[PDB]
RNA sequence: CUCGAUGUCGGCUCGUCGCAUCCUGGGGCUGGAGCAGGUCCCAAGGGUUGGGCUGUUCGCCCAUUAAAGCGGCACGCGAGCUGGGUUUAGAACGUCGUGAGACAGUUCGGUCUCUAUCCGCCGCGCGCGUCAGAAACUUGAGGAAACCUGUCCCUAGUACGAGAGGACCGGGACGGACGAACCUCUGGUGCACCAGUUGUCCCGCCAGGGGCACCGCUGGAUAGCCACGUUCGGUCAGGAUAACCGCUGAAAGCAUCUAAGCGGGAAACCUUCUCCAAGAUCAGGUUUCUCACCCACUUGGUGGGAUAAGGCCCCCCGCAGAACACGGGUUCAAUAGGUCAGACCUGGAAGCUCAGUAAUGGGUGUAGGGAACUGGUGCUAACCGGCCGAAAACUU
RNA sequence: AAAUUCCUUGUCGGGUAAGUUCCGACCUGCACGAAUGGCGUAACGACUUCUCAACUGUCUCAACCAUAGACUCGGCGAAA
RNA sequence: CAGGUGGUCAGGUAGAGCAUACCAAGGCGUACGAGAUAACUAUGGUUAAGGAACUCGGCAAAAUGCCCCCGUAACUUCGGG
């Protein structure tokens, strides 16, 4: 418990999967283009979880043309439509930022 | 974040490859340049029989970051290089085409001839 | 346990290790050990813990306590005597009694003893 | 004219609004307040109220503070402090033994949080005012962080008063102005206050409406 | 850093006035039928035989 | 003036002041259409960038900017730092001298000492004073800090103008720089946290661990401290004015801003906002509490003793802290520790079992280990207690 | 235009976004020159000078941590 | 008294080694201590983004590092580099 759980408690968010760090992760985020509200996807595997409750982040690598981008959003935010899990990964790290130093076969995720 | 004497790729075919910052556009003494904020730069580096060619006084705009941008929203980006595109005084392109991904910040910049050319925004 | 706020006992923080160590193989044989009063506030939560694997007393809390203590024959005791003296108090199974001040530097003493 | 309340920050969390921005705020338990006393300018020459906080046991509270709340007819709190109010219009909307709650300000309302700031010890000039210092390297002999010249020569003999050099800082009363009310909240006594609010989590807070806005 | 000058007789003496014991407070004991004056810090460790009264 | 020593140029750090104003602010004249300008007058509140070359100062150049001001203070500042130049001894080139040597001619090399006594400054306590002893909240005499500014849109392609061009005044949005508080996010740090791993010794050996090798190395990391992070500020409105524009109006039947009298008028000045502040010795105000004894003497506004209200010391501690101080707590107690449960960090323990020739892999199991943040729990230490501390009257 | 060039940051080319230093020439050598050697030269240099890759707290711009002092307590106890 | 002093003997595991690391036999803990998160100085450590923009000058720091195997320029006194 924490001394601000009366606050963050009604902000909080169900529908949100369980997905660990090493998942494959779709990401729908609502983006606005003057007044359209489309819905963007992010596909990619997270490598971090920073927990704490409403103030918990996730981020998510992809490589988009043959140039990286990592996307840091919050849980419980709700600029975030849905999250899918696409594919469970294997892995022993909890921080997985090794990836920030590998391309092609080397940056792979085992399957389980 | 992208100060003087910093080198960045450049993510266009003007036939330039690194520039190299010299000032940051956009007030006295500015420090830092992020998404959407304007490089007077020189080139360094440049493919042979290219348009641009070493030594040439340029402004560029900086499309992608490897320190990360807060969004308004609580979500940040961030990229594996810095990149810029060589515009023309008008906030055009002076290529034809731009590479790689590039940063939504370029929208409330007013860049929309650099997102109707890049591959992606993000 | 709560760290030091501060520089470390005997200098080094490789070197507290070692005091801490050596104070609980002679808390835990004797019963009664007089020190320096700083020496005697840092042995209280870092004794009472090793006390707390002896009431648990399985082989995991057996291997817990013998990273910390190089002494079998204190471990013994602690998992067979001490252990289980124990077993029907809710902590606190130590005692700090001030002593006078020693000569020579003025260094305020203390004894640190188990409770019965 | 000027609303007031005490409280006590209870540290920092971060909500959404409906623009879906995120809003980092500053919960304070803008607990209940009670007057017990009332400042007259025919009596004391200038107009405020008393606010009294805190829940306390009666037994800490000595007997010449004990009889000052045995004459406002209130059972004695912790803290104690002042609403300056301006000229006028004190005892037109406060009496002594009212109830003074967390929803006296609204939604969307400017506040100025006083507090008192975070102690920071016997500081360095690097720290406490901002000096650069000189370098690392180049031949600089034992001169890293230290301030460098403090005067003139021999005209004028002296440093100046007020030159800025090392010393205790924190534990001053600070001011933070026109600081924004997300989200008041008279269920639980606590208002969301959008930034930075001086102090420890655990300190006591003046909670008055801003005039700047 | 030298002393420019020799200091006064008055103004050495307001300073070496300063250095002094502060005196502690004693509480009264009886121990063993017997009446002694020992610092309260100390006052658990001579009602257990740990005190040396000389 | 200084030779029984007053350390020299530049740069770094830290400043303070002047106005002969570079920017921003207010104006008169213009050979001022408009936009930009020129010139003079008022104005010092703030701001006045980063690089290349040179020991440089100065200066040229590059890219910006609202602008890249000029000066004093031992050409401010070496018991604050630098030592590249000048200005010791080495050596060389050119030139001069028969030579020794010399050269505001050049060139490479070349020790920067000091534990702060005094005033001064920055902080923090102890003492007494404020006509009894105390506690709480206060008024503000007088001070400190702060003071910067751009681009785009609308008004408007309007006024102005042959066209090209292109506004005053008013309204709005978004920034740069700088200051403050802060730790939710992003990021840094992490010497009693978790995991992998190399060398070696040890725990009898196996299995499991430890000591030491920069915390051995490596991947992470909550709290605290932080900025690269977050939020916020320099506002609005009055007063008295500078240059300058006036109104009414004489001396001087006219005219004149002035001699009588009254206005408008600037980032300067004073209030307003932020902070300090009754040692403001004119030592303030509103309140509540105690509001009381005893002895000695040369009977004195006299010495001691013992108390009340209340405080201090000791004790348990703190995100308060150099020491002191300040804040919380002391059994009618959750103040620190332990303990129990969460949160959070690490990422799947040991033992047993199954699969493999084995290295290793799966299962029991979001496992085990763990500190700071949160809540219950009266188990350990906050005790079986010492030291201070309350009144002549009198005059109107 | 030099370890030699005062005038001098000579002029011209190269390098740099920008080069009083550097490399290339020019010859108006204040004051070059052939054993107080002239002009070159592979290797070699804790020598002087300039450029570049890689790298970094050198810097923009600083932050945090451990230890030895500084600070507190007890002993001894100087100096210009 | 952190300086100076000639020869002799010289173990284990890792290692090319008398380097370095941890150990044997054998010595020692060496002569003020005890505390405490101040500034500041020393001695070390790590650092986002940028990478000489610092500076008289890359000073200091950082970086490169070992064994085996490919491969290796101008220039040269034919050896080298
Ligand atoms: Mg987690
Ligand atoms: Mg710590
Ligand atoms: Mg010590
Ligand atoms: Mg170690
Ligand atoms: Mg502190
Ligand atoms: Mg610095
Ligand atoms: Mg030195
Ligand atoms: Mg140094
Ligand atoms: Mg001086
Ligand atoms: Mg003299
Ligand atoms: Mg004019
Ligand atoms: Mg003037
Ligand atoms: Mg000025
Ligand atoms: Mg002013
Ligand atoms: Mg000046
Ligand atoms: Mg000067
Ligand atoms: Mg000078
Ligand atoms: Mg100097
Ligand atoms: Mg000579
Ligand atoms: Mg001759
Ligand atoms: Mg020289
Ligand atoms: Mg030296
Ligand atoms: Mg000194
Ligand atoms: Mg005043
Ligand atoms: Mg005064
Ligand atoms: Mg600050
Ligand atoms: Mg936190
Ligand atoms: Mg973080
Ligand atoms: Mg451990
Ligand atoms: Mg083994
Ligand atoms: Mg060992
Ligand atoms: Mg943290
Ligand atoms: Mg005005
Ligand atoms: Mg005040
Ligand atoms: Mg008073
Ligand atoms: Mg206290
Ligand atoms: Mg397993
Ligand atoms: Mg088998
Ligand atoms: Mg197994
Ligand atoms: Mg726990
Ligand atoms: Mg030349
Ligand atoms: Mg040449
Ligand atoms: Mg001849
Ligand atoms: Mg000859
Ligand atoms: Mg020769
Ligand atoms: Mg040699
Ligand atoms: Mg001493
Ligand atoms: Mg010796
Ligand atoms: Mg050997
Ligand atoms: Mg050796
Ligand atoms: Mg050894
Ligand atoms: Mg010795
Ligand atoms: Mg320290
Ligand atoms: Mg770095
Ligand atoms: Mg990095
Ligand atoms: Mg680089
Ligand atoms: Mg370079
Ligand atoms: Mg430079
Ligand atoms: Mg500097
Ligand atoms: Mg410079
Ligand atoms: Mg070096
Ligand atoms: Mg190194
Ligand atoms: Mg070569």
């Amino acid at each position: 418990m924490n001394r601000l759980d009366f606050v963050d408690k009604p902000s909080l968010r169900d529908d949100i999967p369980a997905f660990n760090p090493g998942d494959t992760i779709n990401v729908h985020v609502k983006v606005i283009e003057g007044a359209k509200e489309r819905l963007q996807v992010f596909k990619g595997v997270v490598i971090r979880r920073q927990g704490g409750g409403i103030r918990e982040t996730f981020t998510v690598r992809k490589e988009s043309y043959g140039v990286g981008v990592e996307r840091t959003f919050p849980v419980h935010s709700p600029n975030i439509d849905h999250i899918e899990v696409v594919t469970r990964g294997d892995v022993r790290r909890a921080k997985l930022y090794y990836l920030r130093e590998l391309r092609g076969k080397k940056a792979k995720i085992k399957e389980k | 974040v992208i100060q003087q004497e910093s080198r960045l790729k450049v993510a266009d075919n003007t036939g330039a490859k690194e520039i190299l910052c010299i000032r940051v556009l956009g007030g006295s003494s500015r420090r830092y340049a992020g998404i959407g904020d304007v490089i007077v730069a020189t080139v360094k580096d440049a493919i042979p029989g290219g348009n641009v060619k070493r030594g040439d006084v340029v402004k560029a705009v900086v499309v992608r970051t490897v320190k990360e941008r807060r969004r308004p929203d609580g979500s940040y980006i961030k990229f594996d290089e810095n990149a810029a595109v060589i515009i023309k005084p008008d906030n055009d392109p002076r290529g034809t085409r731009i590479f790689g991904p590039v940063g939504r910040e370029l929208r409330e910049k007013r860049f929309m001839k650099i997102i109707s050319l890049a591959p992606e925004v993000l | 346990p709560k760290p030091t706020k501060g520089p470390r006992l005997g200098g080094s923080s490789s070197h507290q290790k070692a005091i801490l160590a050596n104070l609980a193989t002679s808390l835990f044989e004797h019963g009664r050990i007089t020190t320096t009063e700083p020496k005697a506030r840092a042995l209280r939560p870092y004794a009472e813990k090793l006390i707390t694997h002896a009431k648990k007393g399985a082989l995991h809390n057996r291997r817990e306590v013998l990273k910390k203590l190089r002494d079998k024959d204190v471990v013994h005791t602690l998992f067979a005597e001490i252990g289980p003296f124990f077993a029907d108090r809710d902590g606190g199974y130590t005692r700090i009694i001030k002593i006078e001040a020693r000569k020579g530097d003025n260094a305020p003493m203390a004894v640190i003893e188990l409770v019965r | 004219a000027r609303k007031g309340i005490l409280g006590t920050k209870l540290g920092m969390t971060q909500v959404f609004d409906e623009s879906n921005r995120v809003v980092p705020v500053t919960v304070v338990k803008a607990g209940p307040n009670v007057v017990t006393r009332i400042r007259t300018p025919e009596r004391d020459g200038y107009s405020a109220v008393q606010l009294a906080y805190g829940e306390i046991s009666p037994r800490k509270v000595n007997k010449p503070l004990t009889g000052q709340y045995t004459a406002a007819g209130v059972n004695p709190r912790r803290y104690l402090a002042e609403l300056r109010l301006d000229d006028s219009d004190a005892a037109t909307e406060y009496q002594v033994g009212q109830e003074l709650t967390a929803e006296i300000f609204a939604d969307g309302s400017y506040v100025d949080v006083t507090g008192t700031s975070k102690g920071k010890g016997f500081a360095g000039t690097m720290k406490r005012h901002g000096f650069r210092g000189q370098g690392a390297s180049h031949g600089a002999q034992a001169v890293h962080r230290r301030p460098g010249s403090i005067g003139g020569c021999a005209t004028p003999a002296r440093v100046f008063k007020g030159t800025r050099m090392a010393g205790r800082m924190g534990n001053d009363r600070v001011t933070v102005l026109n600081l924004l009310v997300h989200k008041v909240d008279a269920e639980n006594g606590v208002l969301l206050i959008k930034g930075a609010v001086p102090g420890r989590t655990g300190g006591l807070v003046m909670v008055r409406s801003a005039i700047k806005r | 850093a030298v002393p420019k000058r020799r200091k006064s007789r008055s103004n050495t003496r307001s300073r070496r006035s300063q250095w002094k014991a502060a005196k502690t407070e004693l509480v009264g004991v009886t121990v063993a039928g017997h009446a002694h004056k020992v610092p309260r810090r100390l006052l658990k460790a001579a009602r257990l035989g740990l005190i040396d009264f000389d």
